[PDB]
């Protein structure tokens, strides 16, 4: 469980490979149904194909109500025109900004974090090998503890 | 700005006083009928105890080239399969995710188990060398 | 802070705590010594007196019971810290006694280093000496070993001696400082002893069972001399990570016992040091200066 | 931050791990010089 | 989950990855004596 990231800086196939034996030995409603089948079956369903063609009397005036609509549609566009565009895109920049903010929290919070854990990992790493070349030593002084244990045994 | 289910740009939105998240009116009062409780935090909360809020009535324009015959056969459509795709790949994401973390939990335990033997290992090799 | 102590007449040459970190003890060319309470705003209850010489070394023993004093009038003194009168009167030496040293954890004993040849065995009970080793000449300082059977010595022909109280003929002789040693203090792993010495140059020695025949371990550069030649002395932190020494250039030399890197030069006085004492708890310093009065530094 | 629960968790564990293989060794430094002790005591024995 | 988990995955294997070198040096030493 315990690993030093920031000491251990220095073999991950060999305990990949070890790992890999030691792991070889161990709600909606009908519309859920129609999008299913229809994304089963591809085939998307039939739209209008009756207003563009013009039984034709009606088509016909349907496109005629609809071309006046649509010429009365291109009237109140034109009349403000590219004012109400920029002012939904400084709308746009306004919510494009925020983003970027909480983007910088979020890298300084993480940063925080990373450098706490480095010089966490600094002390402990230090206390190891300092731990260690006790150990070198305590192992060479019974050494020495013995052979002259020995001597003094053969005297 | 956004409804905290839909994920769109709501034209009513309300607010909880339990769990503070805009929602759109529709979805969050359709999610009290189904089961009386906050989708985030599933505390209580009922469609009486909801705040609506007022906003700067925000505004779509409508392409240039709309009619009755393109927003009836092209938009529709595409905003349909739109929807099915979407719909489809992320089942299929979900899908792939839970293999990920069944592989993940495996090779996690054999992790564990390797490490288990050589901590049995190192600890008596160190004896030995003391010995 | 830095907590300047003074009401000192004139040089003082020894400081060192109680052994509990209670109460603190200081003494120099005045004759008399001086105590203080550590903690607080390090004030200053009781005044011991009596000697008439400059009180040249003052040691406690390892509770804190009775305090031993070495006099420049060829005596040594114990008193009780319970009063600050006087038990014995160690007279007897025939010259200048310039350092004492009782006995830790053996019985009641003491070694003295003096002015007139020899280094002198004591018992404080009898009223006579136990042994004495005439080598031919001063000895400067003395400290035991922590079995209380070897006797540890450093005067003015640069071989640091070490007398067997059972044999009672030179063991341990070692070699390697240019001129003349100053001071001894064995760290308390009862095996780490360290040496100052007015050639410039500190030491590092172990006294052991077995040892490589050649035991001059780790060596710093710093300390100074001059045409004072007072007497300088060093210590070990109670952990044996630190040490601390003083020298006649006003700058306060701390150093470690793992990297021999320069820790401190510290600055502050105003004539030289003469003794740097550290707590047995805390980390706090205590100089005693002849510029005639102390400081309480904190790190 | 679970890799930092998980890591300041045993960070003291992967401490607390060599904290006895020194100090195991350390008494083991005790007895062999008391024994070291107990040698040389013997050889002036010996010796006489 | 995953991100968590391959990271532990990681830091484990180091794990295993140092104490096997550990465990070599071990054997040749007592080996030599």
């Amino acid at each position: 469980v315990d690993a030093l990231p920031y000491f251990d800086q220095g073999v991950r196939e060999a305990a990949a490979a070890l790992v890999e034996e030691e792991t070889r030995r161990y709600t909606d409603i009908m519309r859920n149904e129609f999008e299913r089948l229809a994304a089963r079956q591809p085939i998307e369903l039939l739209s209008m194909k009756r207003y563009e063609l013009p039984e034709c009397v009606n088509n016909s005036m349907a496109q005629l109500e609809h071309q006046a609509v649509r010429i009365e549609n291109l009237e109140l566009m034109s009349q403000h025109g590219c004012n109400a565009w920029k002012v939904y895109n400084e709308n746009l920049v306004h919510m494009i900004e925020h983003a970027q903010k909480e983007l910088q929290k979020l890298r300084k919070h993480i940063q925080d974090l990373n450098w706490q854990r480095k010089n966490m990992q600094l002390t402990a790493g230090s206390k190891l090998r300092e731990m260690e070349s006790n150990w070198v030593s305590l192992v060479s002084k019974n050494y020495e503890i013995e052979r002259t244990i020995v001597q003094l045994e053969n005297e | 700005l956004i409804c905290s289910i839909s994920n769109e740009v709501p034209e009513h939105p309300c607010v909880s006083p339990v769990s503070n998240h805009v929602y759109e009116r529709r979805l969050i009062e359709k999610y009290i009928a189904e089961n009386g409780t906050d989708p985030i935090n599933n505390q209580p909360l009922s469609e009486e105890q909801l705040i609506d809020i007022k906003v700067a009535h925000p505004i779509r324009p409508k392409p240039p080239s709309a009619t009755s015959i393109p927003a009836i056969l092209k938009a529709l459509q595409d905003e349909w399969d739109a929807v099915m795709l979407h719909s489809f790949t992320l089942r299929q994401q979900l899908q792939t995710t839970r293999q990920e973390l069944s592989h993940a939990l495996y090779q996690h335990d054999a992790a564990c188990r390797v490490i288990a033997r050589l901590t049995k290992e190192v600890t008596a090799a160190r004896e030995a060398l003391a010995t | 802070p830095i907590m300047l102590l003074s009401g000192h007449e004139g040089e003082v040459y020894c400081c060192k705590f109680h052994p509990n970190g209670s109460t603190l003890a200081s003494a120099g060319f005045d004759r008399l010594i001086l105590l203080w309470n550590v903690y607080g705003d390090c004030d200053n209850y009781a005044t011991l007196k009596g000697h008439s010489g400059a009180v040249m070394e003052l040691h406690y023993n390892t509770d804190g019971s009775m305090l031993f004093s070495a006099s420049t009038d060829k005596t040594v003194a114990v008193w009780d810290s319970e009063t600050g009168e006087r038990v014995k009167r160690l007279k007897g030496h025939t010259s200048f006694v310039n350092s004492c040293y009782p006995a830790r954890r053996g019985p009641q004993l003491v070694c003295t280093g003096s002015d007139d040849g020899t280094v002198k065995l004591w018992d404080i009970r009898k009223k006579a000496a136990i042994q004495t080793f005439q080598n031919t000449y001063q000895v400067l300082a003395v400290t035991f070993n922590d079995t209380s059977d070897q006797i540890i010595s450093g005067g003015i022909d640069n071989d640091i001696k070490v007398w067997d109280l059972r044999q009672n003929k030179l063991t341990y002789t070692m070699r390697g400082h240019a001129d003349s040693v100053t001071g001894l203090s064995l760290s308390s792993e009862g095996s780490y002893l360290l040496s100052n010495a007015m050639d410039n140059t500190v030491r590092v020695w172990d006294v052991r069972p077995f040892a490589p025949k050649e035991r001059c371990v780790k060596i710093f550069q710093g300390n100074v001399h001059n045409f004072e030649k007072n007497l300088l002395r060093c210590s070990w932190s109670p952990d044996g990570s630190k040490i601390a020494a003083g020298s006649a250039d006003r700058f306060v030399y701390v150093w470690d016992t793992t990297s021999r890197r320069i820790l401190y030069k510290l600055p502050g006085h105003a004539g030289s040091i003469n003794e740097v004492a550290f707590h047995p708890d805390e980390p706090i310093i205590i100089s005693a200066s002849s510029d005639k009065r102390l400081y309480m530094g904190e790190i | 931050e679970e890799l930092k629960k998980h890591e300041d968790s045993a960070i003291p564990r992967r401490l607390e791990c060599l904290k006895e293989d020194v100090q195991r060794q350390q008494e083991r430094e005790k007895e062999l010089q008391h024994r070291y002790a107990d040698l040389l005591l013997e050889k002036e024995t010996l010796k006489s | 989950e995953l991100s968590h988990a391959l990271y532990q995955h990681d830091a484990a294997c180091r794990v295993i990855a140092r104490l096997t070198k550990e465990v070599t040096a071990a054997r040749e030493a007592l080996a030599t004596l």
